[PDB]
DNA sequence: GCTGCCCATTAAAGA
DNA sequence: AAAATGTGACTTTACCCATAACTTTGCCGTTACT
DNA sequence: AGTAACGGCAAAGTTATGGGTAAAGTCACACTACGTCTTTAATGGGCAGC
């Protein structure tokens, strides 16, 4: 499953490292080796320790750079609300309203509520979030 | 790929063909006939006024925020 | 309602 | 392949060499284009409710500085009454009248009617080409605005009819039509004449 | 079978077209679908399908994806 | 005065 | 018998600022070996 | 006791993801879609027999 988390370019880069620790684990390491030391050591360890727990060490060499990013909202939440009850009342209507009036008139809203108000592109971003069945029909 | 002149928006260059080529506004035949010293200027004044511009759809917008209210 | 047959079991098989 | 109606898209552009005289005039009241469509909005009877179609629109707006000068809104085709009528708030609210008023080929304007007008109040009429929209491309692009800022947001808008093929019972505008003759022609007056009076034009940098 | 008329559809459209498919094979379809237009939804075609021992589908309305073939 | 019998027409929705 | 009017309102990229969730490094402590 | 290899601490870097503005890019304004044929069932007149 670990395995199976990881993405392309992540079996490309445990490979590099594979390639990297392969002549540490026989013997005869190259004369001309890039990677400093350190880096090399850390390679090797995790090495050792995935093929000493989990019965094969490539494991250990993985990334799985999908785990990493910041996937947490920058709006307000309260923004958050008013922009999605403005897209559901006041976008999917059968008036077929430009995005533009819309998203001025949550700006209007927002004004008049004192919460922060988003940008056009939030707004286009959100409304493009939510296509499909619900607003072809809306 | 495209060149301008920041002294003159009449003019401009795109790569055509392997050619640095001549390029046509309007504020070219609407700036004919005139120097080189207020052509710039009048160049610098179109850039900041086509900006500032841009920046001025908030007030648009709230406008038709209110109307359509 | 409008055009819609009524409810009925037709005879099947040429006769 | 498809025609010329459809080739002119990628027509030509006539692109200024030397100071001619200016497309879009000098000053106010100079050139102003006179053009006319249906509106996309279902209207139902004041009294009776019942639903009348979608009105005619007719605009007169200068050429310099975009400014709806007339604006006008009748249930019947193209006719004099048209013109007598954007003409007649023109010199009414404003003062006078323009200098050069382009016109496409219309009936309305072929006439002797408007054309004896026209030469009694000293108004030099211009006639753009059959078939070709640039000539009054000014104008007519003030109907699309119209549509997105005040027509496309009301109800029983004929904005789905486009795809026919795509139209339900539920959402035929014929039965979601609300408005009426004589306030979205006040609605329609208020944007043109202090919504978008009011805004700032991309060609002047200002209102 | 192909059949090709100047009329709006109708039972007479179904019936020519049944009538070619018998004559250039032999047989009609066993499951003959059909749309929710009024010229299926009518006493001819029924009868006409209940004679030859072929079963009659109906493709929900507004629904296309059923007759993609 | 009473009752039965074929012809027009209205009803909307789907292709 | 004939020259010479495209616009501009509303979207979509595209680049920058901020921060999470890890890899990538140096540097020093520790230890096997000489 | 000195030296090279191993590993912990930590900051530095790397993608990634949800925001912001500013400017390149789209496209509709160009008169115009709602309109027509088909279908069965019930009912309502006149017309005729008792
Ligand atoms: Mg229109």
């Amino acid at each position: 499953q670990r395995f199976h988390q990881a993405s392309p370019e992540d079996q490309a880069e445990a490979l590099e490292r594979y390639k990297t620790i392969e002549p540490y684990l026989n013997g005869h390491p190259p004369e001309n080796e890039t990677i400093p030391a350190r880096t090399i050591r850390h390679w090797k360890a995790k090495y050792l320790i995935a093929i000493q727990k989990y019965g094969c060490g490539y494991i250990g060499l993985l990334s799985h750079r999908s785990v990493k990013g910041n996937r947490q909202r920058k709006l307000p939440e309260d923004t958050l609300a008013i922009m999605e009850k403005f897209i559901l009342e006041d976008y999917e209507t059968l008036k077929q309203k430009r995005m533009w009036e819309v998203h001025a008139a949550l700006v209007r809203a927002c004004e008049e509520a004192g919460v922060i108000a988003p940008s056009y592109k939030a707004f286009t971003k959100e409304v493009q979030r939510r296509t499909g069945y619900e607003q072809t029909k809306k | 790929q495209i060149r301008y002149d920041p002294f003159n928006i009449g003019i401009a260059y795109a790569f055509v063909r392997g050619q640095w080529v001549q390029c046509i506004s309007q504020y070219y035949a609407e700036l004919q006939g005139r120097s080189e010293k207020e052509l710039k200027l009048a160049s610098i004044e179109l850039r900041k006024h086509y900006s500032n511009h841009t920046q001025q759809s908030k007030v648009s917008a709230k406008n038709l925020a209110e109307f359509l209210a | 309602k409008v055009g819609k047959r009524k409810p009925k079991r037709d005879p099947i098989g040429v006769q | 392949r498809q025609g010329r109606r459809a080739a002119y898209q990628h027509e030509s552009f006539y692109w200024e060499l030397a100071i001619t005289t200016p497309r879009h005039g000098d000053r106010p009241f100079e050139i102003g284009h006179i053009a006319h469509t249906e509106l996309d909005v279902e209207l139902v009877c004041s009294d009776t409710g019942r639903n009348l179609g979608r009105p005619w629109a007719t605009f007169l707006v200068d050429a310099y500085s975009r400014r709806l000068l007339a604006v006008y809104l009748t249930f019947d085709s193209p006719s004099y009454r048209s013109c007598l009528m954007v003409l007649r708030i023109c010199v009414k609210r404003h003062g006078r009248l323009p200098q050069i008023v382009v016109v496409d080929n219309g009936a309305e304007f072929h006439s002797v009617y408007f054309e004896t007008l026209l030469a009694t109040f000293e108004c030099t009429k211009k006639q753009r080409p059959p078939a070709k929209a640039r000539f009054g491309s000014v104008c007519e692009r003030l109907f699309g605005t119209s549509n997105t800022q005040f027509v496309h947001n009301l109800l029983g808008n004929t904005q789905i009819t486009r795809n026919v093929r795509q139209v339900t019972k539920s959402v035929n505008p014929k039965n979601l039509a609300v408005w009426t003759l004589g306030l979205l022609y006040e609605y329609l007056c208020a944007w043109a004449y202090e919504v978008y009076d009011t805004d700032e034009h991309p060609a002047l940098f200002q209102s």
